[PDB]
RNA sequence: CGCGGGGUGGAGCAGCCUGGUAGCUCGUCGGGCUCAUAACCCGAAGGUCGUCGGUUCAAAUCCGGCCCCCGCAACCA
RNA sequence: AAAUG
RNA sequence: GGGGGGAACCUGGGGAACUGAAACAUCUCAGUACCCAGAGGAGAGGAAAGAGAAAUCGACUCCCUGAGUAGCGGCGAGCGA
RNA sequence: UGCCCGGUGCCGGAAGGUCAAGGGGAGGGGUGCAAGCCCCGAACCGAAGCCCCGGUGAACGGCGGCCGUAACUAUAACGGU
RNA sequence: UGGUGUUGGCUCUUGGUCGCGCCUGCGUAGGAUAGGUGGGAGCAGGCGCCGGUGAAAUACCACCCUGGCGCGGCUGGGGGCCUAACCCUCGGAUGGGGGGACAGCGCUUGGCGGGCAGUUUGACUGGGGCGGUCGCCUCCUAAAAGGUAACGGAGGCGCCCAAAGGUCCCCUCAGGCGGGACGGAAAUCCGCCGGAGAGCGCAAGGGUAGAAGGGGGCCUGACUGCGAGGCCUGCAAGCCGAGCAGGGGCGAAAGCCGGGCCUAGUGAACCGGUGGUCCCGUGUGGAAGGGCCAU
């Protein structure tokens, strides 16, 4: 149970049952009055943000959602399973949790907010390698990858060929 | 701490105890020493 | 038929003691090989709650034994005191192209973390859905693989609940001394009772029973 | 605004008996951290570097050189 | 009281042990007693002379017991401590079991 | 005078708690498509990580002093 | 579908 | 027959807070103050579906003890058979 | 009388998620010589409320930052992020 | 807002729950409809193994699911129609209308609830507020015993080690100048020179190579009953501790060991929880509930 004026961006905490993160910290004393601390937070899973005020008192109750990286290992039910590359646990994320679970890979490094062990947020890279399976060798053409998404690509890129797609936009950002 | 945690000893089948600190991560999985009951005397000891 | 006359052999709505059952679970099985005797425990939770799944081994006071070929993937003299452990197969990042291309024949699957990266890297999916990939709540990750290694042949199984919820895991020999594996089942259950996920709302373990690997499974009261 | 202002409550350490001072068996006779002094004859020292008397005697100082600082206890002869 | 700060109300009560609801336990009380003082008296001590005298009184079950040279005489008790049980078997009485 | 956050390729932002990884978009130069220019397609170069110290086996990251930066306050008289 | 000199 | 009055005392129906806890809310103050109904020289209570451990006592009330005990209690303040 | 329904409010959602008495009794325990008597007690069924999906601005309210760029300069209609 | 009371006729219809038993689970590919998961080399015919298939393999047994029907008991959800409680009404009625077992109201449940109530909203402080600070360790200030202030200067901690602990035996550093294949400027090697500048998990200090440092073998005294005698001290705590007993570890033995080179790594009581114990156990026995030890 951490106060508020001892607040900084980045500090972790439990809202409203939720989970946030302040990004957005400033002291305000004017007039007399006690003072008063305004801030802006933002959802650890959803994006949701909500800027905030509170007296100099009030506690809050700072979280413990550290970011380790883990990885992916295989499919199974509707969940994807991954790896600290740490301490090796293993983590049954449920596809929701798993940002662009598709347009991934089982076998790539990605990102996860562990909160008591258990991610909320799953996210590979702003681009990643992928091998297309799939297109007719006919310019802005349709394309599977290997992971079954499919994607917009230019010609050349034909059958077999790796490219590289923003995991972001599932987007065509170039070939391998 | 977490990783740390408190742990005792119980005489194996029995009572008594220790309570000292395993430490788990590093050498854990389990264990177990020689050490004095109350009564009688020395025996192994496991964790609990 | 033949299991009719075999069947006889277990009161469908008795509760029995363990040693109830372990006398019994001898003249329940009866093969040409043996039998070893199974175990299992509908354990009150839910799969979806990622949480509540249960992954743990117990060393086993009696049965268990060098049935299985493990394999420690390491770099260093580690693979001295695996080899020295009883490390049936031994070799790093060079090994993992036996078993890459081909290759399939052990059961278990030791390793030390400094070469564990790789591995899971390019063995995921293969073993991966296998659950011999090594993990640490089923310890089969580490440096001190000695013991390790050395401990999967005394007595030493895992048991990853399944997506039904439940649980079942071998206690032994059907041919085994009568209160061994009475003694060796309390020793699973014991371990699976200690391992219970914080919010499983109920009742834990709700059915669970002694069977022989080919047939008959007297259902038993697990505190007995 | 500062970023001090801290300390630790004194421990009163050094000799606590001098040469010459008549002492009972358990006497604590010197409080020190490193072992500014040591251990003689009746003299046993604790884990926290504390000597002190082991018979009823008397307390001496024998200073050896480079060979550190002593502090014996001659009992009651 | 006071300071504001925790009287020394920081002893704790390892006086376990005091306080069912009902309440006390109705048993019988044992009253002390020494030979060393039914000396005053030669004839035949038996509880309440005892009382009467000025030692034991209503407490109840008498247990003659202790310090002090016995004496030639008869004494009626409720219990005697193995001390006393002796003393007196240099010759007396021991009138134990008692009570109807 | 304090209050918090910020100085990372040319520009604008990631990365910093969880030290070993420079991520992105635009821009730049090379090459194609065009008569040519855009666009568009192919490929490449570029970061003392504000500086000066310290901690570490190692620091953009942890730690301190400075330098600029942005925003907030300065009330009762 | 598709800007300009 | 009743109705209204009566200084206190009485029973019953309702029923506070300031206080104390060196804040405060449970607790306390207290079923007190007060309000209302009734009673009468008194009122209540009163012949065991009681007590409680004694082969026990024997309606009820009232004084003294038991007793600041047994207990109760943010086991605090304090309340208290 | 512009734009923003992510947050709060109100309105609308016969499904889901958590849901209290109560119902239910696997099964357990204390006693009894026994009938019994008495206690715990899991699966599962249990409203509204909250979560969750939508609506809603004359409902509480909110309505950006740093660079570059034009025939001298300036400035920036323009572009970048 | 659920459950009940007041509260009643008559019907219509659907589930849900577990107990059991029988089914059921259909993309490539595999002589084929793969529910999981643990067993598994066996259970005149066959089956699997083995080979091929796929993410998974195949029998036979398990447990248990998805959804399905079957009886056994158990619980619910609504749809209507009624009239006589209850409600509203009607040129004034033991009656007629309307609503209707709903609502209203009684006990109980969960919730919303500044409409209202009681209160709380810390201290230090070169005035207050805002800032900063609040316990513990190290150094300075601190004036050569101890102690000693300030919104004086400067840093640390809320941990950690199953070896980084016992014991027994071994070994001696950092640097510096040469000298050497890959080799920075210290990777490893050799020679001198080098008393400590190294190290000792972490701050600083005292300490220390006649080890507190490094290495190895056995071990766990990170003992239980105790604790003379002291340090420090307002109380409460905090710290040192020889020796005895039990029972052990190491050592030939002398001996050493009731954690850690030492000073931080912390939290009174209350209230509860877990073991243990048999101490009390409201007439008796026994339970309920306590107590003591331990955490
Ligand atoms: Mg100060
Ligand atoms: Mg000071
Ligand atoms: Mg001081
Ligand atoms: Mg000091
Ligand atoms: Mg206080
Ligand atoms: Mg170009
Ligand atoms: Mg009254
Ligand atoms: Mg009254
Ligand atoms: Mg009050
Ligand atoms: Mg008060
Ligand atoms: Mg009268
Ligand atoms: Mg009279
Ligand atoms: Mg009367
Ligand atoms: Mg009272
Ligand atoms: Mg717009
Ligand atoms: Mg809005
Ligand atoms: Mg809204
Ligand atoms: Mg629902
Ligand atoms: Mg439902
Ligand atoms: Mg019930
Ligand atoms: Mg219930
Ligand atoms: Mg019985
Ligand atoms: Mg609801
Ligand atoms: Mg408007
Ligand atoms: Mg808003
Ligand atoms: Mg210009
Ligand atoms: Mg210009
Ligand atoms: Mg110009
Ligand atoms: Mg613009
Ligand atoms: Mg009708
Ligand atoms: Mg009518
Ligand atoms: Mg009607
Ligand atoms: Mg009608
Ligand atoms: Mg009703
Ligand atoms: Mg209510
Ligand atoms: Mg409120
Ligand atoms: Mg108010
Ligand atoms: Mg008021
Ligand atoms: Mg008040
Ligand atoms: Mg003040
Ligand atoms: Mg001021
Ligand atoms: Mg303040
Ligand atoms: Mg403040
Ligand atoms: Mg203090
Ligand atoms: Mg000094
Ligand atoms: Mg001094
Ligand atoms: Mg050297
Ligand atoms: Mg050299
Ligand atoms: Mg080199
Ligand atoms: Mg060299
Ligand atoms: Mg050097
Ligand atoms: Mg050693
Ligand atoms: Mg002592
Ligand atoms: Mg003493
Ligand atoms: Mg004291
Ligand atoms: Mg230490
Ligand atoms: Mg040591
Ligand atoms: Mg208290
Ligand atoms: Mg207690
Ligand atoms: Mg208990
Ligand atoms: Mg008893
Ligand atoms: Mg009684
Ligand atoms: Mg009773
Ligand atoms: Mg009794
Ligand atoms: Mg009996
Ligand atoms: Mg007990």
């Amino acid at each position: 149970m951490i106060s508020v004026t001892d607040l900084r961006p980045g500090t972790k905490v439990k809202m409203d049952g939720g989970l946030w993160e302040c990004v957005e910290y400033q002291h305000q004393k004017l007039g007399r009055g006690g003072a008063k601390v305004v801030a802006k937070f933002k959802n650890l899973e959803t994006g949701a943000t909500v800027e905030r005020t509170f007296n100099s008192g009030e506690k809050l109750e700072d979280i413990y959602v550290e970011t380790r990286e883990l990885q992916y290992l295989y499919p199974e039910g509707e969940e994807m399973v991954f790896m600290d590359l740490e301490t090796y646990e293993q983590f049954a994320v449920p596809r929701s949790r798993v940002v662009g679970a598709e347009f991934f890979k089982e076998g790539m490094t990605a990102l996860g907010d562990m909160y008591e062990g258990q991610p909320i947020k799953v996210t590979p890279p702003t681009v990643v390698e992928l091998k297309v399976v799939d297109t007719p060798p006919g310019g802005s053409k349709p394309a599977t990858l290997e992971t079954g998404a499919v994607v917009q690509v230019p010609l050349f890129v034909e059958p077999g060929e790796v490219i590289k797609v923003d995991t972001r936009t599932g987007e065509y950002v170039g070939r391998a | 701490v977490r990783i740390k945690l408190l742990l005792e000893c119980t005489e194996c089948k029995r009572r008594n105890y220790a309570t000292e600190k395993n430490k788990r991560n590093t050498p854990n999985k389990l264990e177990l020493r020689k050490y004095c009951p109350w009564c009688r005397k020395h025996t192994v000891h496991r964790e609990v | 038929k033949r299991y009719r006359a075999l069947l006889e052999k277990v009161d469908p709505n008795k509760v029995y003691t363990i040693d109830e059952a372990a006398r019994l679970v001898k003249e329940l099985a009866t093969a040409k090989f043996d039998e070893t005797v199974e175990v299992h425990a509908k354990l009150g939770i839910d799969p979806r709650r990622s949480d509540q799944n249960v992954r743990g081994t117990v060393s086993l006071p009696h049965g268990l034994g060098k049935q299985v070929r493990v394999l420690a993937i390491a770099k260093g003299e580690k693979i001295k005191e695996a080899e020295e452990a009883g490390a049936d197969y031994v070799g790093g990042e060079e090994i993992i192209q036996k078993i890459l291309d081909g290759w399939m024949d052990f059961d278990a699957v030791v390793a030390t973390p400094d070469v564990m990266g790789a591995v899971g890297s390019k063995l995921g999916r293969i073993l991966g859905p296998r659950g011999l990939l090594p993990n640490p709540k089923a310890g089969t990750v580490g440096f001190n693989i000695g013991e390790i290694i050395r401990e999967i042949k005394a007595g030493r199984i895992e048991f990853r609940n399944d997506k039904t919820g439940a649980i079942h895991a071998p206690v032994g020999k059907a041919s085994f001394p009568p209160e061994k594996l009475a003694d060796n089942i309390r020793a699973f259950i014991r371990a699976l009772e200690a391992h219970k996920p914080e919010g499983a709302k109920g009742t834990f373990l709700r059915s669970v029973y002694v069977t022989t690997t080919m047939g008959p499974s007297v259902r038993i009261n697990p505190h007995s | 605004s500062t970023r001090n202002g801290r300390d630790s409550q004194a421990k009163r350490l050094g000799v606590k008996r001098y040469e010459g001072q008549v002492v009972r068996a358990g006497n604590i006779l010197v409080r020190q951290r490193g072992t500014r002094f040591k251990p003689g004859k009746n003299v046993g020292m604790g884990r926290d570097f504390t000597l002190f008397a082991l018979v009823d005697g008397v307390v001496e100082f024998q200073d050896r050189g480079r060979l550190g600082r002593y502090v014996h206890v001659r009992p009651l002869a | 009281f006071e300071g504001g700060r925790s009287t020394t109300l920081m002893r704790l009560p390892k006086r376990g042990m005091q306080g069912q609801v009902p309440g006390e336990i109705k048993r019988p009380r044992y009253q002390g007693v020494n030979l060393k003082d039914l000396a005053r008296f030669e004839g035949e001590v038996t509880p309440e002379l005892l009382v009467r005298a000025g030692l034991l009184k209503k407490g109840y079950r008498l247990k003659i017991l202790g310090e002090g040279e016995a004496k030639p005489l008869k004494v009626v008790a409720h219990a005697f401590s193995k001390s006393a049980l002796e003393k007196l078997k240099a010759a007396g009485g021991e009138p134990v079991l008692l009570e109807a």
